[PDB]
């Protein structure tokens, strides 16, 4: 995480700015762990309102 | 590594063209750069001029 | 605009392309879908 | 096709761990440097513990529908006779088999 | 070109999906009957006005 | 093509001096060639339609026009096809006759073959009708480019002039073109048309044998078996209902003996087409009323037809479209039940007829691959000494029924 | 197809895209005329970008 | 006169002619060379030989080594060369190396069993154009493409999902 802001020109969401590796998994790669960790994260907005 | 390894040689062609001319190497008559878009490759020229 | 298509391997078959690339492609495509 | 390659792939591990580690390090090779890796780690002549659970691993749970009693009008939906009038072949299908196994028992 | 998602007639008339129907329109429904009533029971005690 | 030009008008220019010196060395006959290329309708279109179409103007005002006449000078004109002109041209009193030249006929064949040897040597032992009834279908100018072929083979092989045998193979190479086959690319081709040809002669409903070729041609990439046309059907229509199920056997035939004798794990992409018409065969005998549905036997067909002119006078393409207004969803079902059964019970049958007639079937793949091409008489022979005895039989049984 | 030829352009060198370090140098250098605090760690302002 | 472009020995035979002036080991094979490049004509085989040569220039050497005209193929088959794989992580490397050997291993496992499989010739993980890894293959005669049998079939599906 390098920065998470609420109302960014005053629209009514949220916006959280990911720093990430390009050498991980070079622009090509995508395993099932990760996959998981995305959806878990994306559902937790909605889960906490 | 490999582009400035291998531009040596354009560099000694330019440098002294008799040299390399009837050395064995034909003559370099063009270059191509190849990138992304927007890559700044003219730069690099002006680094050989 | 100034104008991917996989409706020509499918009903013409002309395949005018290495697998690798397709490969490569289709990984791309996949990770920018997901990720970007 | 996926459980025959599944099934030659979890064999010859040691061969693939050779050959990822000679790949690794000049990041090209020609066949007959790859043909001779793999020759110098030939498969296991037996299969014991780990082996196996390997290979029982090398199988698949894709579910093929209509198998072994699902050949016929049902076809394993369930939902099927609530939404389509049985047609009419699929009763013949029915007299037939229904007579020639009344006769099985008089035979 | 017939249709070919033919999933219930027997105690109903159903296609594949349209596994929604019924729920929304019991909300349109009711909600548009709870905001006529209340407008009634307000009006209903300022007739002379 | 002379009047066809880009400029600003000049098609006209080029009409109208045509016509005056015609007019002024009346009287004449003016012959344009390539009329099907300028004359086409007139319509919006693209730009040449601006100019291209101002150039048949003048054409229309020489003809008739004004002045009334010129002489009476005739005018001829070569286009291939009359409908593709615009009415104002081909309307008579611009076009009064219309006369048609086709391809030579058997009496026209049977004197331009002759005709086209007149300046050419050529030696006694010859039999004009031969050639005549040998080679129906070519044009005038391919008559001509055989007899030239047959000039040039014979300067090839050091004599001046031809005998019938070398000038029949002329013709022939001329139908069917002179590629190389591996030797096991050719033993698929025998044995499918061995079995096609087995199956032909066997069952009682199909025409007998013409002649078996493996030596695949220019245009088709695997051998042929032609039967001998029926001309009762051709000229009739009455396809009847024991002809259509043996047919069916006879497209399947191919793939039959192919598995037969090669093994089912080298089953080819060679009968891709023949499977094509397979279905042909199986979803025409449903949809003409002949099903064993009970609700589709001599009623109904699948849907709603409608015809659509080809690209001939009296050529029409039938369409079915099937909707929900009247198939009811549990006869989609019974229709591909049925096919599917017609298609797949016609493999096992054939395949059994195969299996029984083993020995023929080896013996015809073996003459084919030593002979290259064989006829039908060969065919009959092998199979009447080799078959087995009750396909003879049921052969025998139905031989002298002219239509069946 | 025609200016490829031996001689005519023998040689296509590709230049990359920058990496963090790549562009860490590319932004100083593009604001030493720019008003700037001194207290930027441009290194990890490239590494989100 | 209509020509269009040369056969397997079309094609052999430019290849001797620019190569006739240089050099060759004994082992590069010009038949099977020439075999594995269907819809080449002419020149680009001029611009395969002789990038195949200034690459051995460049390497001290003379005489064209297989690597040699192997590599001027790809500058054109596939592309030019590009940044190597980063070796920061285990990851990449490691699941591109397992495509190709996995590639490699199951089609020895197979031609050694039905024999219709081909015989496997390069791997490489060196990305180059647009892609990152290579298994290549040694290409038939022109007869053996020509039909498309049933073993064939499956052995096509399952070395496709090998990888």
């Amino acid at each position: 995480i390098a920065r998470v802001s609420v109302c960014p020109l005053n629209v009514l969401t949220g916006f959280t700015l990911f720093v990430e590796d390009e050498d991980k998994n070079v622009n090509a790669i995508l395993t099932r762990s990760e996959l998981e960790g995305r959806m878990v994260v994306h559902l937790a907005g909605r889960c906490a309102e | 590594d490999e582009v400035k390894k291998e531009i040596n040689e354009i560099i000694e062609y330019l440098r002294n063209p008799a040299l390399l001319r009837s050395r064995g190497v034909a003559r370099i008559g063009g270059v191509l750069l190849a990138g992304a878009p927007g890559t700044g490759k003219t730069l690099l020229a002006k680094a050989i001029a | 605009r100034r104008p991917n298509g996989s409706f020509k391997e499918d009903f013409f078959g002309s395949q005018r392309d290495e697998v690798h690339e397709k490969n490569q492609v289709v990984y791309q495509l996949t990770r920018h879908a997901i990720t970007h | 096709c996926s459980e025959d390659v599944l099934g030659i792939l979890a064999e010859r591990q040691e061969a693939m761990w050779a050959g990822i580690k000679a790949l690794s390090d000049r990041k090209e090779l020609l066949g007959s440097e790859l043909r001779d890796i793999f020759d110098a780690h030939p498969a296991a002549t037996s299969r014991d513990r780990d082996a196996r659970a390997e290979l029982a691993a090398a199988k698949l749970d894709m579910t093929i529908f209509t198998e072994g009693a699902n050949s016929r009008w049902p076809y394993g939906i369930e939902w099927l006779d609530d939404a389509y009038p049985k047609p009419y072949w699929v009763q013949q299908q029915e007299a037939e088999a229904a007579e020639a196994q009344a006769k099985q028992p008089a035979a | 070109p017939k249709r070919r998602r033919w999933l219930l007639n027997n105690g109903s008339w159903n296609f594949w999906f349209n596994f929604d129907k019924l729920y929304s329109e019991e909300i349109v429904t009711t909600w548009i009957l709870e905001s006529l009533i209340q407008t009634y029971k307000y009006l209903h005690k300022n007739t002379e006005l | 093509a002379e009047f066809i030009e880009m400029y600003m008008g000049l098609g006209a220019a080029r009409v109208r001096d045509l016509f005056n010196t015609a007019r002024s060395v009346a009287p004449c006959i003016i012959f344009i060639d390539e009329l099907d290329a300028v004359g086409r309708q007139r319509q919006g279109g693209g730009r040449s339609n601006d100019e291209r179409d101002n150039t048949v103007n003048q054409l229309l005002t020489e003809m008739d026009g004004f002045e009334a006449e010129q002489q009476g000078i005739v005018v001829m004109g070569a286009t291939n096809r009359k409908d593709v002109l615009d009415a104002a041209l081909t309307r008579p009193g611009r076009f009064d006759r219309s006369i048609e030249v086709r391809r030579p006929d058997f009496q026209g064949r049977l004197e331009a073959v002759k005709v086209h040897l007149r300046d050419k040597p050529v030696a006694a032992e010859i039999d004009y009708v031969s050639l005549a009834s040998l080679m129906g279908g070519m044009s005038g100018a391919q008559i001509a480019g055989v007899a030239n072929t047959a000039c040039f083979l014979a300067s090839r092989d050091g004599r001046s002039e031809v005998n019938q045998t070398d000038l029949t193979l002329a013709v022939e190479q001329a139908k069917y073109g002179r590629r190389f086959v591996g030797a096991g690319r050719k033993k698929r081709f025998a044995v499918m048309e061995a079995s096609i040809a087995l199956a032909a002669t066997l069952l009682p409903a199909i025409e007998p044998v013409e002649y078996a070729t493996i030596i695949p041609s220019t245009r088709s990439p695997l051998g042929r078996t032609v039967l001998k046309p029926h001309v009762g059907r051709y000229t009739t229509g009455v396809w009847t209902y024991r002809y259509l199920r043996e047919q069916l056997l006879v497209a399947l035939a191919g793939r039959a003996g192919e598995e037969l004798v090669l093994g089912r794990d080298e089953l080819s992409s060679l009968n891709q087409h023949r499977l094509q018409m397979a279905r042909q065969v199986a979803w025409k005998i449903m949809n003409s009323g002949m099903s064993s549905h009970p609700d589709y036997q001599h009623l109904r067909g699948l849907g709603s037809n409608y015809f659509d002119g080809s690209s001939e006078p009296g050529r029409f393409q039938q369409t079915t479209v099937v909707m929900d207004a009247n198939q009811t969803r549990s006869e989609a079902v019974d229709a591909d039940m049925e096919v599917e059964g017609l298609l797949n019970g016609g493999y096992k049958q054939v395949f059994e007829l195969l299996v029984r007639n083993r020995a023929a079937l080896d013996a015809l793949t073996e003459l084919l691959l030593e002979r290259e091409k064989i006829s039908g008489e060969e065919v009959v022979q092998v199979v009447e000494e080799l078959g087995h005895p009750e396909d003879l039989a049921r052969r025998a049984q139905w031989a002298g029924y002219e239509l069946l | 197809s025609a200016l490829i030829r031996p001689g005519r352009f023998d040689r296509i060198i590709y230049m990359p895209l920058p990496d963090a370090l790549g562009r860490a140098k590319i932004m100083q250098v593009h604001a030493r005329n720019k008003a700037v605090d001194p207290n930027i760690n441009w290194y990890e302002v490239a590494r989100a970008m | 006169i209509r020509m269009p472009k040369p056969d397997t020995e079309g094609r052999l035979e430019i290849l001797k002619l620019h190569l006739r002036n240089k050099q060759v080991a004994p082992d590069v094979d010009l038949l099977q060379l020439a075999r594995d490049l269907p819809g080449l004509v002419g020149a680009d085989l001029a611009n395969i030989v002789n990038e195949a040569a200034m690459t051995a220039v460049r390497s001290g050497r003379q005489q064209l080594t297989a690597r040699d005209i192997y590599a001027g193929v790809d500058r054109f088959t596939q592309g030019e060369v590009r940044p190597s794989l980063p070796t920061a992580h285990k990851l990449p490397v490691l699941c591109f190396a397992a495509k190709e050997i996995g590639i490699a291993l199951v089609a020895g496992e197979l031609r050694d069993r039905y024999g219709r499989v081909e015989l496997v010739e390069r791997v490489s993980i060196q990305p180059k154009g647009r892609a990152y890894s290579r298994t290549m293959f040694q290409r038939g005669t022109d007869e053996e493409y020509q039909l498309m049998t049933r073993g064939r079939l499956l052995d096509r599906i399952r070395l496709a999902l090998a990888g």
